[PDB]
């Protein structure tokens, strides 16, 4: 009981099963062909079922290029979804969308395989304990603390600092955490994945890590299913072994975009801004699985691409309801050379509650947002009226806000080539202590140029002495 | 292997039969014209025509070639002007190439690559010091029409004569008079001895404008697989995207953002991911890329621009208001970045300007503040003076490139602050006068920097002693 | 000085009155342009949606 | 059978069925000639151009004249070739329709040679690469956007900004120094202006050296679409079969794109962007690649481009910018202020503005003018609120010189004498460069800003100031 290819429409393919024994939705199909004559080409392809049509026909999405496919070929039904290898034998390896090794270390001998599509945990077995997870980054550790066991979202447009922030978090959190780590490069540059793999090989961190790729040059079918392959591997460490795990994902927007690219060819009516009529449903089936249960916790850091610096686009707008902490990166700070470019007004987390953080942490964080919010509205006026026309309280707020905004900057270890500086780590007590002296006016005498790419507040005074002031 | 045409119109056709055709195959009409099969419905094949279609009639026979889309490759293409297909368009006879390769190929995998660590010298002060490019990197040139996008790409190709590099220029949707003027500019400067020109002009069938960048890529990767470095320029990917919208709407494929199809990101991702620096196991070869984009009214926020900016390893933005106000080349430092920047430079350039982009951003911001603040503290005066001098040192006229050994000597003097007393209008004359004096009095420094490719302490004293001889002539 | 301070306050009062009037006029002209853009974006978006639905 | 039948009528578009295996080719011209056989019918003489092969022996054709009165079942003849137009020296001093038929009432034209309207452009080996300045005597064009002899010039503008007044002045200057065959194509414009031009050509005696083709606003979409090509097939014969230099004037290239959009919607093609055709860039390029200079002789063309609103991002104005060697943009703000021609000095540019082609003195003066005009456009948004009382030193001096420069770009045209009692003027390149140089240097800082309105040379500003006595 086999099937035949009937229509080849770029990434989408149609298959007819004459016996009446059709494959279920999401099942995996195989096309393995040997060329009969000199005109044909050998083919090796996997396709997943997406929809049941009327005349014994099924629509399927291919996971690789459809070039060389001929109408009337033979299709085999595997009888189950895309099944990926799971266990401790996946540690220190690199994988494809189908869970096959993309490194040259040989086959994986894991005794079990799990389907990438699985029902999410139920309300009756979730957990929600609250504690502060340190990053060593001045902005995140103060204004938007990371919840252990919670989802973190880094939002930004093209070239604002998202991947340079993910890489610094992996080199800080994972380097200060016992337990497994997982990374999924969803629709990103294959040059960045190579550099990450080499950094891991050098440091020795691959022994506790798993990597999944399926990059930009792959068809739409692979670009949306990659996040599920990385997730079925992080779930085994939580549910079967009981260990805590970190899941890092770059460009979750490519998963939303890839779903939109194949939606029109399947026959679905279009929706707002050219997205599929099932956007919220497809992001929920991904995000609802990355949660902390009674057995173990998945802490998750995700990078979100904002198409034109407009947070109102359907994919970024649909994402905001699922996070526990959200950090927004603005090109306005990046163009001024203030990196990591985190917006101190739009950044927030589930942990900025007076019952969870220390008293002075809560006071300093709320005072920073008020002085910067006051300065934001006043700087616009200065461009038309001139700084000479404003009052002494306004002049004082302008002078302090400039210094606060610059002290939020820090040199990352992964940014040595871009900064010409070695990189620095700042603990939470120093972040709170440093911002308090600026708010209280202790350093009103120090020049505003003594806070760019610095670390601890003691360095600003030493740097001012080197500047001969 | 045979069919009959049922519909003909606008460079697109529909055929009946052709049961064994493969997705992406080549097909021939009775007229002798070629076409590519891009759709395979249950009863009809959808064919894209690769030439003039006014001779193809309904009921005519169409035959299966038995081959996928293929282009000829080799060293013999150097110094020649060619079509999107394997056909010459210059008055110089046949090509006589040795082998043929497919137009569609998968990009190098994560393990086949190596990090980028060697420079692609543009000879332009702002790009080499602030936005460095390395061999294997993908860099984007972007702005509105009449801003200098073609001048930066050709100045870069002209600067590759000394180095063992092969250049490819792909013209998509360009006017024939400009292609002839580009080819003659390349011949005057001697660049035709190491370059290939692939052209698909505006009046060419849209189907050939689609294939032009992929065929230009297939010719570039051939040198990269052997071990040699290569560069590819794409004159307008925005014109390639506009071209892609037509056949997809004529084949009746549904629209998306703007009126462009859903495959628009995948179009430029399939193309730009083939550019890489390979590992020592693969032979260490390198395929660099320079795509170009045109954006209406100088706005970055649009469908085709944002897709390509999200694919490349950096971008160079050109602004018309900078151009009309005397800043040439008109590159905005705030919006332009290199994702490989710092590793793609020689040690002397990192020592001299590893922090220049961040410093030139403090000054760019201070301009907007100072013009309305009316108060300038000593630390702000010192940065305004230094920032003005650095913005003048970065200006550069056309067809006069700077070798790296001269670029690290002027930027060393500027960043160390020796140009403090020199008036703003005087900096231009000081740069030209000082660079000519270096090529006269004790040229040992200029030659020693070129061999070592690093600035040591001897080369610092040798240079600090030289900068003080010329300044002794001032007030 | 008495006349100079009185004339300074009178001059600034007229200057601020004109500056406020110029800004209020600019606000209505910009408001009308925003309403044209708002309506143009909605008709364009709805026509791209209906064209896509008709095609499918 | 070489004949077909009408199967459908849908305004400008018609569908014709032929015998199996004997169908007309794409672009072939078909003929319908019918005589009424009963009082209920009407008589028709009409021609159609094939556009698509639709299957089942059927073909889709555009019509060149009104289809009112057509009945399903009428007989259609196949001519066997595209619309063929008479060409040669005998076309000089005559005017024609889209079909190459005369609308002059002077009788027929000797049919020695006829050329099909659709043919390929000159290839890369045939094109010529050389640049020299064609002088027009108009200050703003000669300084900021010099005309390349043998190239394409585009005049962009909205309704009522002066494009037709600028083209009429160009014909009275360039066609009076070119000294070779001139061609005018009226595409989708007023038939009143066409008549005024034809009468002026007769009194001047200029008709003997020119050809005129007309397709006006009242014509159906099929005719408005093919008229530019009919004017070009005649202009092309003279630079290829006689070797002479030629001038080609097109009053609206925008109506050519608009007519393609109107007929595209009726052919059954999917829309794109602002409802335009899915073939906009390819249809425009097929026309504009043919308008080129070769080793034999050169074609220099002036084109007026309409903008649907005061918005240059529209699909038709946006696609034509890539094909032009010089571009001139007309702005409503300058026209409502009274500054004519209303050419924008920052949006207008030319391929000849390179140190290698223009004189060093010209290049310095033109670049120095755009810097002051850009600096004054930056101050413009703040002075709209605060005024110029707050400005001090150089910013104040820059607006003082920018006012004088913006007014010295205004010029009294000879064609404008019918609107204002002022006589027209022609200004040489040496006089424009000298006048702007002295304004930039500050030699004329004492003269009032009102003394540079609608003048020719800098000496006229000195006497105009002396007349005022201020
Ligand atoms: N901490 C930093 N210090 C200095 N420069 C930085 C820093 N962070 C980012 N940059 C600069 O900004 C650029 C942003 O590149 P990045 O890879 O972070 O883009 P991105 O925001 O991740 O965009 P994308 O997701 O599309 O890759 C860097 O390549 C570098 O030039
Ligand atoms: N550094 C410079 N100094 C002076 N002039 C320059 C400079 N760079 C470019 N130009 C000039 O500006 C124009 C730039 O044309 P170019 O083709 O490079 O721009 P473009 O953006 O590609 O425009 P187009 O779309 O027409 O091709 C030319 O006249 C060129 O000679
Ligand atoms: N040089 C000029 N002097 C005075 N009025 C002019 C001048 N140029 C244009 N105009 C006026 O502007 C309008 C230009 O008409 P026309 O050239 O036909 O407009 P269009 O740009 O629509 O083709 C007319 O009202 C005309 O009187
Ligand atoms: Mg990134
Ligand atoms: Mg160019
Ligand atoms: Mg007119």
């Amino acid at each position: 009981t086999r099937g035949r290819v009937i229509q080849v429409m770029g990434p989408v393919v149609d298959v007819k099963f004459e016996n009446g024994h059709l494959p279920a939705i999401y099942n995996a199909l195989k096309i393995q062909h040997k060329a009969r004559n000199e005109n044909e080409v050998d083919i090796d392809l996997t396709l997943e079922v997406a929809l049941h049509l009327g005349d014994d026909t099924v629509r399927t999405i291919a996971m690789a290029s459809t070039d060389g496919l001929i109408r009337g070929m033979e299709v085999i039904d595997t009888g189950a979804p895309i099944s990926v290898p799971v266990g401790p034998e996946t540690l220190g390896r690199m994988f494809d969308v189908l869970g096959e090794p993309i490194d040259e270390k040989g086959p994986v001998k894991a005794k079990k395989r799990w389907p990438i599509h699985r029902p999410p945990p139920s309300l009756s077995e979730q957990s929600t304990e609250d504690e502060i997870l340190e990053t060593g980054i001045k902005v995140i550790d103060l204004l938007a603390p990371i919840p252990k066991g919670g989802k973190i979202g880094l939002f930004g447009g093209a070239g604002v600092g998202k991947t340079v922030l993910i890489m610094e978090l992996i080199r800080n959190i994972a380097y200060e955490h016992k337990g497994f780590s997982v990374f999924a490069g969803v629709g990103e540059r294959s040059r960045e994945g190579n550099e990450l793999w080499l950094e891991m090989k050098e440091s020795g961190v691959l022994d506790n890590t798993v990597l999944v790729f399926g990059q930009m040059n792959e068809p739409p079918g692979a670009r949306f299913r990659v996040a599920l392959t990385g997730l079925t591997m992080a779930e085994y460490f939580r549910d079967e072994e009981g260990k805590d795990v970190l899941l890092f994902i770059d460009n979750i927007f490519r998963f939303a975009q890839a779903g939109s690219e194949v939606s029109a060819l399947l026959g679905r009516m279009p929706s707002e801004v050219g997205y599929q009529p099932t956007l919220a449903t497809e992001m929920a089936e991904l995000q609802e699985r990355i949660t902390s249960t009674r057995r173990g916790s998945i802490t998750s850091v995700q990078a979100i691409y904002v198409p034109a610096d407009d947070l109102t686009d359907p994919a970024p707008a649909t994402t905001f309801a699922h996070l526990d902490a959200t950090i927004v990166l603005s090109r306005e700070l990046a163009e001024k050379g203030i990196y990591p470019a985190v917006d101190p007004l739009q950044s927030t987390s589930r942990i900025m509650d007076p019952r969870i953080v220390s008293e002075e942490h809560y006071e300093v964080a709320r005072r920073v947002r008020e002085i910067l919010q006051r300065y934001k509205d006043l700087q616009d006026i200065i461009a038309i009226l001139g700084m000479e026309e404003l009052s002494e309280e306004d002049k004082l707020i302008v002078q302090r806000a400039r210094k606060i905004q610059r002290f939020l900057s820090q040199p990352f270890h992964v940014a040595e080539h871009f900064t010409g500086r070695p990189g620095k780590y700042v603990p939470i007590e120093d972040t709170i202590r440093g911002f308090k002296e600026i708010l209280d006016g202790k350093l009103d005498d120090v020049p505003e140029q003594a806070f760019y790419m610095v670390g601890t507040i003691e360095e600003a005074v030493e740097k001012a002495k080197k500047m001969k002031k | 292997d045979v069919g009959t045409v049922i519909q003909v119109g606008d460079g697109i056709a529909r055929a009946h039969g052709l049961d064994n055709v493969m997705s992406g195959e080549l097909v021939e009409f009775a007229n002798g014209v070629m076409g590519m099969a891009l759709n395979l419905e249950e009863n009809n094949v959808g064919i894209v025509i690769l030439g003039p279609y006014t001779g193809i009639k309904e009921g005519d026979e169409v035959r299966r070639t038995g081959r996928i889309m293929e282009v000829p490759v080799g060293e013999e293409l150097i110094g020649r002007v060619v079509n999107a297909l394997g056909q010459p368009i210059d008055g110089k006879g046949p090509i006589n190439a040795k082998e043929f390769r497919p137009v569609e190929r998968k990009a190098p995998g994560v393990v086949d690559r190596q990090p980028v660590k060697e420079p692609l010298q543009t000879g332009i002060k702002a790009i080499d010091a602030m936005i460095p490019i390395g061999r294997g990197q993908r860099e984007l040139i972007i702005g509105d029409r009449q801003t200098g996008k073609t001048a930066i790409a050709i100045d870069t190709i002209i600067n590759q004569k000394g180095q063992d590099v092969i250049c490819i220029y792909v013209a998509i949707g360009q006017k024939q008079s400009t292609v002839a003027q580009v080819v003659k500019t390349l011949e005057e400067h001697g660049a035709m001895e190491y370059t290939i020109v692939v052209a698909a002009t505006a009046s060419d069938p849209a189907a050939l404008q689609y294939i032009a960048p992929y065929a230009g890529c297939a010719m570039g990767e051939y040198f990269r697989d052997k071990g040699k470095h290569a560069l590819v320029v794409y004159d307008d990917l925005s014109k390639h995207a506009v071209a892609y919208r037509q056949i997809s709407l004529l084949l009746r494929r549904p629209p998306g953002r703007e009126a462009y199809p859903g495959d628009v990101f995948y179009l430029h991702s399939r193309l730009l991911e083939r550019a890489a620096k390979l590992s020592d196991e693969k032979g260490g070869g390198s395929l660099t890329a320079l795509p170009i984009i045109e954006t209406q009214a100088g706005d970055v926020s649009a469908y085709i621009p944002t897709n390509v900016i999200s694919i490349t390893d950096g971008q160079i933005y050109l602004e018309s208001d900078l151009f009309y106000s005397g800043i040439r080349p008109a590159i905005n430092v705030g919006l332009s970045v290199s994702r490989v920047g710092g590793a793609a430079q020689i040690k002397a350039m990192k020592q001299v300007a590893g922090k220049l982009r961040l410093d030139l951003a403090q000054y760019r911001e201070l301009q907007a503040f100072a013009q309305f603040a009316s108060d300038l503290d000593e630390a702000t005066r010192a940065q305004l003076e230094r920032g003005q001098r650095m913005t003048e040192i970065l200006k550069q006229p056309q067809y006069s490139p700077m070798p790296v050994e001269k670029q690290v000597v002027i930027i060393y003097a500027g960043t160390n602050g020796y140009l403090d007393d020199i008036p703003v209008e005087k900096v231009k004359e000081f740069e030209d006068g000082f660079l000519e004096y270096i090529e006269s009095k004790h040229p040992d420094i200029l030659e020693e920097i070129r061999e070592k490719k690093a600035l040591d302490d001897e080369l610092e004293e040798k240079l600090k002693k030289a900068i003080k001889e010329f300044k002794a002539t001032f007030k | 000085l008495l006349d100079a301070k009185a004339s300074e306050h009178a001059a600034r009062m007229t200057a601020m009155k004109n500056a406020t009037d110029n800004a209020n006029e600019l606000i209505r002209t910009l408001t009308l342009s925003y309403n044209r853009a708002r309506q143009a974006a909605i008709t364009q978006e709805i026509t791209e949606i209906v064209a896509g639905a008709n095609a499918l």
